[PDB]
């Protein structure tokens, strides 16, 4: 049963360095080479540089030979990959993958991948605005901008609008998130019946309720 | 130090015949290129389908088989099935570095086809008060997963302070994404008009918020 481990995120202040781990089980280590690659969410796969765990001999990309160092330690199947200097640049999500070098050559098996954030924000609880509309059923959302760490809950008056919910994937701008969530309600209940979203951020101790307000 | 091209986004339903292709700027792509094809499912999952050109990964269906066409390396899917609706790149060996494409976004009909929902919501007024407004532009239930956001203040494409979501698959199987216009309690004020336009499988939905 071949695997390739991986821790799930890490979260490093800019200026220092990360020492990311890849675990290998289910094969002879040595027999293959081990590749690191770099994905930032929507623009693409980058080759880092690979590993032989045999002799220890690596190959990198010009463009990361200051930036990476891969190293191996066979005695606990692990590959490992420094970074170095780090800066909020540098957050994606980075792979280890096994090349069969000596047989036929493919990138068969994968990490499930290590996502780094590199910031120097300290826990901030989000500001929650309201999102109503300006002109059948009609959608309302609410912003919650400006947060760390991840996550933040969202939810629609404390659940019962519990269909017909979106909640949006999160963006890291300038060391902060920003989210978004609306709900569809028949253009009855709004705005005779309120609407309140309800955040709520865990690493901060919060909870913030909106009433949406026409306006 | 090349440069690895492949289509954005293809569209096939189950039982049919579709070829991905993977071009590199220097030249042909030849068997030395070792071209390996790597395949992106939702969740950050990674499955390697060929390598050497035409080597196809062990437990990788016989549907997929590699091979040069010309110049370029080519993925085949024969019978395409709906499990193989994901993203797949290429990459390309050049004597000693790798070079992986931009990725193809594949979509294998599982259902019909599905237009987006277009909502913009203009700063709200508690916002404009932090001398900042954010516009906010949402898009959910479109299919396929693949669609073009564009903003337009005062008539003029907006070309920065506009960020969009990777399209995240919904429950339902459609997916939902959205584009944030951040400007400055400011612009907000100085502006007329604001656009938020999506093209979505060769239709445009164009929500305008008039300030
Ligand atoms: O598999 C092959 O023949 C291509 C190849 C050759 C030399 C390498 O150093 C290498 N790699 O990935 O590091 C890959």
């Amino acid at each position: 049963q071949v695997q390739l481990q991986q821790p799930g995120a890490e979260l490093v202040k800019p200026g220092a360095s990360v020492k990311l781990s890849c675990k290998a089980s289910g094969y002879t280590f040595t027999s293959y080479w081990m590749h690191w690659v770099k994905q930032r969410p929507g623009r693409g796969l980058e080759w880092i540089g690979r590993i032989d765990p045999n002799s220890g001999g690596t190959k990198y990309n010009e463009k990361f030979k200051s930036k990476a160092t891969l190293t191996v330690d066979k005695p606990s199947s692990t590959a490992y990959m420094q970074l170095s200097s780090l800066t909020s640049e540098d957050s994606a999500v980075y792979y280890c993958a096994r090349y069969d070098y000596y047989g036929s050559s493919y990138f068969d098996y994968w990490g499930q991948g290590t996502t780094l954030t590199v910031s120097s924000a300290k826990t901030t609880p989000p500001s929650v605005y309201p999102l109503a509309p300006g002109s059948s059923m009609v959608t309302l959302g609410c912003l919650v901008k400006g947060y760390f760490p991840e996550p933040v809950t969202v939810t629609w008056n404390s659940g019962s609008l519990s269909s017909g919910v979106h909640t949006f994937p999160a963006v890291l701008q300038s060391d902060l998130y920003t989210l978004s969530s609306s709900v569809t309600v028949p253009s009855s209940p709004w705005p005779s019946e309120t609407v309140t979203c309800n955040v709520a951020h865990p690493a901060s101790s919060t909870k913030v309720d909106k009433k949406i307000v026409p306006r | 130090q090349a440069v690895v091209t492949q289509e954005s986004a293809l569209t096939t339903s189950p039982g049919e015949t579709v070829t991905l292709t993977c071009r590199s700027s220097t030249g042909a792509v030849t068997t030395s290129n070792y071209a390996n094809w790597v395949q992106e499912k939702p969740d950050h999952l990674f499955t390697g389908l060929i390598g050497g050109t035409n080597n196809r990964a062990p437990g990788v269906p016989a549907r997929f088989s590699g091979s040069l066409i010309g110049d370029k390396a080519a993925l085949t899917i024969t019978g395409a099935q709906t499990e193989d609706e994901a993203i797949y790149f290429c990459a390309l060996w050049y004597s000693n570095h790798w070079v992986f494409g931009g990725g193809t976004k594949l979509t294998v009909l599982g259902q019909p086809k599905s237009s987006p929902s277009v909502t913009l919501f203009p700063p709200s007024s508690e916002e404009l008060e932090t001398n900042k407004a954010t516009l906010v532009c949402t898009i959910t239930d479109f299919y396929p997963g693949v669609v073009t956001v564009d903003w337009k203040v005062d008539g003029t494409p907006v070309t920065q302070g506009m960020e969009t979501t990777q399209p995240s698959k919904q429950s339902n199987n459609k997916y939902m994404a959205s584009s944030y216009l951040t400007l400055t309690a400011r612009a907000w004020e100085r502006h007329s008009s604001y656009s938020c336009q999506v093209t979505h499988e060769g239709h445009t939905v164009e929500k305008s918020l008039s300030r």
